[PDB]
């Protein structure tokens, strides 16, 4: 019905050398601009053609800086296609020039006054996407007067529902409520699910705002939902897709009710129990159908129902059913199946009820993640075992987890080693063996671990008071290891500085040798390490006098006298002016066993949690 | 050869269809689609049956493409390699020594355990060969064999054979032998390559003189491993280096300078060929920076290294560092940097003119660097420091924090070198605390506090303010505050008691660093003990550091000499630091 | 510039 | 909710960009390029829902077409996958074995029907017979 | 020694995937692409380290080139190899683009794997490469190739025949000049190379003379013969060579031996940072009138032999940005102005030597000269000139064929002396 548009699509589709595209663009530019910049615009064909061109070009990587008052002219233009392309344009091209917006909102109120479906629908569509505050200003209660106060049909009503849900999720401030419970909950009793879906959505929003507002919901909702489960697909056949019963609306209802507390009722939630048995006893069957979509919907609503049951775990038998189901579920050849199963399980993983029942599948998890070649699944499994971990399993868990981690990514490496270390401390009673575990960890990398981690283990040590001789001796062992890991250096150096006496009746215990050794390492590190080693060195003498004279000689070297910084200057200063010049009593006086650290809460957990997204 | 770049969507079965044509055309084009797949990284191992049955042929290009496909995909499928070894044998019985060497390199490009014995004596006959390419590829695939399993008496006998092949007349074979053994030295029993000896040194030197740049550089790095026993042989060696001027230089020059500095430790009075080289070295160094931006860039790295190691006659060739517009930003940076390092007391006037010019240019980064450098000049000869005062002051008055930010630390260090001179600016600084965003600059201000909290009397209110920051700030900031407060209480005990007590309680109970907590420990068990004694240590002066201005760790430098030419040195980060 | 030489 | 809805051809370029928030040229373009690269490197054992460094997209690959719909963390992927499959059915049904050139002349039709059964970042409707009915009866609206 | 060496386009996909190590991973390569090939920031380096892994990835053109390694090497030789690679790619097929790579794929691959095997880089002497490396051996050919490899002679030397034996030289002297805008030559240097185009039979070693340790002293000896204490000849500040020379022979007796190849090539490049000849006496300087007007004074005294004729004389005289009132001066040539670059183009059709054309300029402004201010763009003279600025020229030239027949006299020689002064810039 208009040449320019179609012929332009034709030609520029056939143009390939971007310069030819540009040429055709400029030809249409002359055409349309001059037709609007002069050559006054004509109503149906010309406007529609040129404006659809303008819109799609705006989409093609351009923009229209005109014709928007004339796009109002499209809204005020006979052909529905003109009004519609205006609808879209202003909905697609975010507007300016509030007088434009003024005419827009006026025309919107007219398209409402025009109580025909299409006008109001497209108007709500532009209201949602353009989303100017003035809409929800003029339509704070007006869109209510649309969706209620007059209740006729579905399509336009869920249109208004999604519009107002946008305006509410974006501007609930422009929403005064009072009370409208009865209407929407009767909609929940409406069998015309066209509204009821978007209804339950927005109602779920408001219940996130006000669950308490809707207990009247609960009874009617659970009745209707038990019905949905029991009345699957025999009628409302276009409410029926692949003969599933209202999957989206049912999931809406279940997740809504999931905000509400666990089961407490005997009979209403007895009927709930009935639905639970229904759901599980129906999911168990193999499909008479042969299309995955049915499986998809069934497993989706399965996740929804189970999650609704999840976090309650007051249902031992149901927990058993879930454990069995999950056990079967980590066998489904598509990685995504067992993957989402892993999510659902690690979700449920914290079941004090079924902890052991899940732990049964530990080797399943083990070989799976070993024979996995993916990580997502593996982190789900890590969280799963994590929620359920304990000393007994942890013993081996260390070995297998580490054997996996040595080959992994790098950040996740940090998060995992940190979370497994805090697991260990959750179970650390074999503090000597736990120290050994930490030694192994450091031996793996010991050069990427953050501060609070080894900070914590040092605190543990000074708070442990049991293996400190063992600890010191083993630290020494790690020290004669030829390689270097600066974290090991810091930690074990300080430890022996305070605990080297606890390993002293040995030839390797020879603060002369290890002293000069650390000296070879002394000036090849980061700065804070040097402060640590300065504290350690000043510990040395007052805990090991034999090396003193040598230590004296060495701490006078120009290096520490010329260390560029202010701090290490002063640190070496307060050390030297007290070693060189020594009252010899203030040494021991100051020196102190650095008592076990006062109680804390291991904020490592909250730190990992903030790292947790 | 023309592009194919297509593999998907059942066209694998069209690939079959054309493979269901033994005729050369469909075969070759199908092959080109296979190469497309291999480039785009899509496995065509399924064709190994097709590949092997059509592979019965005699075409050289077909042989080569089959070599590549077979190799790189049996990499992904060791199983069907049974097919390969047969052909590889057939080729080792193909009198073409070049085709034979291609077989050898494709074969020795894979090592598991079996092709090993299939080639061993054939490989030894490639060692007992007379063709430069056959023996050459033999040495290369012996190196490649050392990828794994390089611990066997068989590979050891091969090592003996090639180790005698170190003595070789063939330039190609001896050259890749040198390259190979030099790489094998990276296998670390730390007893590698016992074939070094004076006559060997001389003959390989002659070779270098007559062999390609490859063998030359290989010889150079090997010499970088051999340790002469005195300078006389080293004298003669530097004479051998005398003709090692302009070549395929960059690599050769860097490696040569490496080997020389390895012997360039004696005195230029011991030999003047020493100082002859010292003086002669500048114009080639300019050429290094007169080469290509990337190689001049490497050269700048190496030059900073040298100036660090050898601060000498280049002190008059700062001209090379004379920045220009066209010069790229970082090159301009190092230019200016070594310009400062090549401090021309004559030019410092016009130098600083240029410097403020640069300050008046349009990039934050180089501006901050230049501010630091000017501050260093203030740490350098005092005269400059006055124009530094004026300039850096008006730069403060530019009121762009970031400049002033690092400038705070710059002046901190200057005043560390030069204290109680221009305290007048500390007043201005007092306003400038409402922009503290650099732990360096903040620590500089707190350092000022600790310095002059006796002169600073308004210290009280500003400090109780700064008590807003106890957490969420990096420990050094804490420690700086703590020592400043310690200094203060020493110089002004009259009103620091409440301060020291609250801050000690906090920093010791809110502590996580045991050094911080026990430092609070020491702080009280010195100040509760004897401030009367504390002052003598603390309140007495702490001598300066005497012009570090970005010094270098010698040993690190000394060891990166073993890398000057290699990535480690040029990168100015330890070879160990990257693996 | 285009000139004969020897 | 539905962050946006992107559809690209086997020829690269996103042949339908459909959004639900105020994404921007830089943002939309990054989305396009990154998602496209992912789709390319993503081989066949994959899902229809890939997370991109903070949340997911419900993507749907086809020999020529790649229907990518973005959601975040919680939406039950399966339901939306079936919804997308449904929508594809509807399209080629009405578009009668659509070739891309059809939408090249009728992209707006696809767009407005999307707007019809999907709204505000959510499904506005899902009713196959009714969808086709209302479409056709309103595929006559001038 | 090295692994993957991958050539890349702009869209980032490989143009080649040429691996030489096991360690190389696809996971590595695509990461390299998406992170270097694609990066929000745009300041990078041809070398790159990502997780202790080196990456010499270069765009030697619109086309890129990625050298991946995790082995500490000499980066310099790596780059030398990259050069030699793209340079021989050009030498064999000129332009280097998509089709240039495609229709050469097989040769590309076999060469790369040869010239560098598992990262061990082999030579690229191409003494007979392109012959058998052509975009099937005989016993004589087998032994022939084996020997030519073993033969320690390259640059296409097997004994050739040319129906004549002639060489045309061209001495290019690039004027590396910066002078103070008030007049003082801040930079007086020259960058020149001996490019040698030869048409001769056989494989002759040639020698040559160019005046040393003193200012300069068959059919045409020389039209400008080296008068005693002649044109500027100095101890070459830096003389660079190429692998035909014998620097052993030089540092023994200050004379290499070069067996040149045939055809065109660069025999030796050289630099001297002193002793040059100035073609003009220009004092280009700007002055400022409070802050409402910037005025530029350009007095271009040209200084050569008036017999010398420089043509298409285009001098770059930037006009002040803010332009309210112009003040133009004309002496000789053509008045041309440059907008969008804000420049007086005192474009002169031609200039003889020892001339002077002055243009004085005033351009009214608005204050913008602040702590950040006007960038003074060096006024430059750009033009055409062939020249022997140093005039350090052929002290002699020793060529022959000491094998069969054609002697020195049986060779006819040439040279050109093309000065090059586009580096004539100063305003600041």
């Amino acid at each position: 019905g208009m040449r320019g548009l179609a012929v332009f699509i034709s030609d520029i589709r056939n143009c390939k050398s971007k310069e030819a595209e540009i040429k055709r663009i400029n030809k249409e530019l002359a055409n349309i601009r001059s037709k609007f910049k002069g050559d006054k615009a004509l109503d149906g064909y010309s406007k529609k053609k040129y404006v659809c061109k303008l819109l799609f070009i705006f989409l093609l990587g351009h923009d229209i800086d005109f014709g928007h008052m004339e796009a109002v002219n499209l809204l005020s233009s006979n052909r529905y296609t003109e009004k519609q392309i205006g609808y879209l344009f202003i909905s697609v091209l975010v507007n300016s020039n509030s007088e434009l917006i003024r005419l827009i909102n006026n025309a919107i109120k007219n398209d409402l006054a025009s109580r025909n479906p299409t006008f109001m629908g497209l108007a709500l569509h532009c209201i949602a996407n353009v989303g100017s505050r003035e809409m929800a200003e003029a339509f704070a209660g007006e869109i209510p007067k649309i969706l209620v106060a007059g209740d006729t049909m579905d399509s336009v009503k869920q249109s208004a529902a999604l519009c107002l849900l946008r305006l509410y999720r974006t501007s609930p401030d422009l929403v005064p409520m009072g009370d409208w419970t009865s209407r929407v909950v009767h909609l929940l009793n409406d069998q015309h699910l066209g509204v009821v879906t978007a209804a339950t959505s927005l109602i779920t929003t408001l219940a996130q705002k006000n669950p308490e507002e809707f207990k009247t919901s609960v009874s009617l909702a659970v009745s209707r939902l038990s019905r949905i489960v029991t009345s699957a697909s025999t009628d409302l056949q276009d409410y029926t897709y692949y003969f599933v019963p209202a999957p989206w609306l049912s999931v809406k209802l279940l997740r809504l009710l999931q905000c509400y507390p666990p089961p407490e009722d005997p009979a209403v939630r007895g009927r709930l129990t009935e639905c639970l048995e229904t759901i599980l006893n129906k999911a168990q069957e193999p499909p008479k159908s042969k299309k995955v979509q049915h499986s998809n919907a069934k497993n989706a609503v399965l996740f929804e129902a189970i999650s609704l049951i999840i976090h309650h775990d007051s249902e031992p038998n149901l927990l058993v059913r879930a454990c069995n189901q999950l056990g079967q579920f980590l066998q489904h050849r598509e990685t995504n199946l067992r993957y989402l199963a892993l999510e659902s399980m690690c979700t449920l993983a914290s079941s004090e009820f079924s902890h052991e029942a899940v732990k049964t599948h530990i080797e399943t998890v083990i070989n799976a993640l070993k024979t996995e070649r993916d990580v997502s699944v593996r982190q789900r499994a890590v969280d799963l075992l994590y929620a359920m971990c304990d000393r007994s399993n942890a013993q081996q868990i260390v070995a297998e987890m580490l054997s996996y981690l040595e080959t992994a990514d790098y950040s996740i490496r940090e998060e995992i080693v940190l979370k497994v270390a805090i697991l260990a401390e959750k179970y650390a009673v074999d503090y000597t063996w736990y120290v050994d575990t930490i030694l192994n960890l450091i031996r793996i990398a010991g050069d990427y671990v953050s501060e609070e981690v080894w900070y914590r283990v040092i605190q543990i040590v000074i708070n442990r008071d049991d293996v400190q001789g063992y600890a010191a001796k083993t630290v020494f062992e790690a020290l004669q290891a030829p390689a270097c890991h600066e974290n090991l250096v810091k930690v074990g150096g300080y430890i022996l500085g305070e605990f080297g006496n606890l390993i002293a009746g040995d030839p390797r215990s020879s603060p002369l040798i290890q002293f000069n050794l650390l000296h070879s390492k002394f000036h090849l590190c980061s700065v804070p390490t040097r402060a640590l080693l300065l504290s350690t060195y000043i510990k040395f003498v007052n805990l090991f006098p034999e090396v003193k004279a040598t230590i004296q000689d060495v701490l006078r070297s120009d290096s520490q006298l010329k260390n560029a910084d202010v701090e290490l200057q002063q640190r070496a200063v307060e050390y030297l002016r007290l070693s060189t010049v020594a009252s010899t009593d203030i040494l021991a006086t100051v020196l102190e066993e650095m008592p076990p650290f006062p109680e804390r809460e291991s904020s490592i957990l909250a730190k990992l949690k903030k790292k947790k997204g | 050869s023309k592009y194919f770049t297509t593999n998907k969507k059942g066209e694998i079965f069209e690939l079959k269809a054309e493979l269901n044509n033994e005729k050369k055309e469909k075969r070759k084009e199908a092959v080109k689609k296979v190469i497309a797949a291999m480039t785009v990284g899509k496995d065509v191992s399924s064709l190994f049956p097709d590949v092997v049955n059509c592979m019965q042929t005699d075409n050289l290009e077909l042989k080569k493409l089959v070599y590549l496909y077979l190799m790189n995909y049996a990499k992904s499928q060791p199983d069907m390699a049974i097919m390969a070894v047969n052909s590889f044998v057939k080729d080792c019985e193909d009198p073409n020594p070049l085709i034979r060497a291609l077989a050898v390199r494709t074969m020795g490009c894979i090592r598991v355990d079996k092709i090993t014995e299939y080639l061993c004596e054939p490989l030894r006959k490639c060692l007992k060969d007379e063709d430069p390419y056959v023996r050459k590829t033999a040495a290369v695939c012996v190196a490649k064999l050392h990828d794994i399993n390089a611990q066997m008496v068989e590979d050891q006998g091969f090592l003996d054979s090639l180790r005698d092949l170190i003595a070789d007349s063939n330039p190609m074979v001896v050259a890749n032998a040198v390259a190979a053994l030099s790489e094998i030295s990276e296998s670390h029993p730390n007893s590698n390559l016992l074939d070094l000896n004076p006559q060997n040194i001389n003959k390989l030197l002659t070779a270098l003189n007559e062999c390609t740049e490859w063998g030359q550089i290989f010889i150079l790095d090997c010499l970088s491993n051999y340790n002469p026993k005195d300078d006389r042989e080293a004298q003669s060696i530097c004479e051998r280096v005398t003709p090692r001027l302009s070549h395929a230089n960059s690599a050769v020059v860097l490696s040569a300078v490496k080997v020389l500095m390895k012997f360039l430790e004696l005195l230029p009075k011991d030999s003047d060929y020493y100082n002859m080289l010292l003086k002669k070295l500048a114009p080639p160094l300019v050429t290094l920076l007169s080469g290509e931006p990337e190689v001049q860039y490497v050269a700048l790295r190496n030059i900073n290294l040298i100036v660090q190691k050898r601060p000498e006659i280049l002190k008059q060739e700062i001209k090379v560092f004379f920045v220009k517009y066209n010069d790229p930003i970082y090159v301009k940076l190092e230019k200016l940097d070594i310009m400062i390092r090549l401090a021309s007391q004559a030019n410092i006037a016009q130098v600083l003119a240029e410097l403020k010019e640069y300050a008046t240019e349009v990039d934050v980064d180089f501006v901050r660097k230049a501010v630091r450098a000017i501050g260093r000049c203030a740490i350098k000869v005092e005269q400059s420091a006055e124009r530094c005062v004026s300039t850096l002051l008006d730069l403060i008055q530019t009121k762009v924090n970031y400049v002033v930010q690092e400038a705070i630390v710059v002046i901190r260090d200057i005043f560390r070198k030069y204290p109680n001179k221009y305290e007048s600016i500390i007043a201005t600084l007092c306003e400038n605390l409402d922009s503290l965003d650099e732990p360096d600059a903040r620590a500089a201000m707190i350092w000022i506090v600790g310095e002059y909290a006796e002169r600073i009397d308004n210290a009280d209110e500003l400090l109780e303010s700064f008590l807003e920051g106890f957490h969420d700030e990096s420990t050094q900031v804490q420690l700086t505050l703590l020592t400043a407060i310690v200094k203060l209480f020493l110089k002004k005990p009259s009103e620091t008691q409440e301060l020291v007590q609250q801050v000690l309680s906090l920093a010791t109970q809110d502590s996580d660093n045991p050094d911080l907590r026990d430092r609070g420990y020491i702080y009280w068990r010195l100040l509760s003990t004897d401030p009367v004694t504390a002052k003598e240590v603390v309140l007495s002066e702490k001598p300066l550091i005497s012009e570090e201005t970005d010094l270098i760790e010698p040993t690190l430098l000394d060891e990166l000499i073993c890398h000057i030419g290699s990535l480690a040195s040029v990168y100015h980060k330890p070879p160990n630091a990257f693996v | 510039d285009y000139q004969r030489l020897n | 909710m539905i962050r946006f809805i992107l559809i690209q051809n086997r020829a690269g370029k996103t042949r339908l960009a459909k959004w639900y928030m105020q994404f921007d040229d830089d943002e939309k373009q990054k989305l396009i390029e990154e998602v496209h690269a992912v789709v390319t490197v993503r081989d066949a054992k994959h899902t229809n829902f890939v997370e991109f460094r903070n949340f997911k997209i419900i993507y749907r690959r086809y020999a020529g077409l790649y229907f990518c719909i973005c959601v975040d963390v919680n939406d039950n992927n399966l339901a939306y996958l079936e919804a997308i499959h449904n929508f594809v059915e509807v399209l080629n049904e009405y578009f009668h074995n659509v070739c891309e050139l059809d939408l090249v002349f009728n992209f707006y039709k696809v767009y407005t029907v999307v707007d019809e059964m999907f709204l505000a970042g959510e499904i506005r409707e899902t009713s196959q017979t009714k969808v086709l009915k209302q479409l056709l009866m309103l595929q006559s609206l001038e | 020694m090295i692994g993957g060496l991958f050539i890349y386009n702009h869209k980032g996909e490989v143009l080649i995937s040429r691996v030489y190590r096991d360690d190389i991973g696809r996971n590595a390569v695509d990461a390299f692409r998406v992170n270097v090939i694609h990066a929000r920031q745009q300041v990078r380096s041809p070398v790159t380290n990502i997780a202790r892994t080196s990456f010499f990835h270069v765009k030697r053109s619109n086309i890129w080139l990625a050298a991946v390694t995790k082995q500490n090497v000499n980066a310099a030789m790596v780059f030398e190899f990259l050069y030699k690679m793209c340079d021989v790619m050009a030498a064999y097929f000129g332009k280097i683009s998509e089709e240039n790579i495609k229709n050469n794929f097989v040769l590309i691959y076999e060469l790369l794997d040869e010239i560098l095997d598992f990262g061990y880089p082999q030579n690229s002497e191409t003494g007979a490469l392109k012959t058998f490396i052509t975009q099937h051996q005989t016993k004589e050919e087998q032994s022939q190739i084996t020997s030519q490899v073993t033969g320690q002679i390259g640059w296409r030397r097997e004994g050739i025949k040319y129906r004549r034996n002639e060489l045309f030289l061209d001495v290019l002297e690039s004027v590396n000049l910066l002078m103070s805008p008030q007049g003082q030559v801040l930079s007086a240097h020259v960058s020149g190379r001996v490019v040698m185009k030869s048409y001769l039979s056989g494989m002759p070693e040639c020698k040559f003379g160019m005046n040393d340790k003193i200012v300069i002293e068959s059919m045409e000896q020389k039209l400008i013969s080296e008068e005693d204490l002649g044109k500027q000849s100095i101890a070459i500040d830096d003389c660079t060579f190429h692998q035909c020379v014998r620097l052993s022979k030089f540092d023994s007796e200050r004379s290499i031996s070069f067996i040149p190849p045939d055809g065109e090539f660069e025999l030796m490049r050289y630099r001297t940072t002193k002793d040059i000849i100035l073609p003009f006496r220009v004092i280009p300087l700007v002055r400022e009138v409070g802050r409402t007007k910037l005025e530029v004074k350009v007095v271009i005294k040209s200084n050569f032999k008036p017999s010398l004729l420089a043509q298409k004389i285009e001098v770059r005289i930037p006009t002040p940005l803010n332009t309210s009132g112009v003040q133009v001066i004309c002496m000789k040539g053509k008045a041309k102005y440059k907008a969008s670059e804000n420049a007086i183009v005192w474009k002169i059709k031609r200039m003889a030597g020892m001339k002077e054309s002055q243009i004085s300029a005033e351009i009214e402004l608005l204050p913008t000269n602040d702590k950040k201010k006007w960038a003074r763009p060096p006024i430059s003279m750009n033009f055409e000139v062939p020249f022997a600025p140093s005039g350090l020229k052929v002290r002699y030239l020793k060529v022959f064929e000491p094998k069969l027949n054609y002697s020195d006299h049986d060779v006819i020689k040439w040279v050109r002396y093309i000065g090059r002064s586009g580096i004539y810039e100063t305003r600041c």
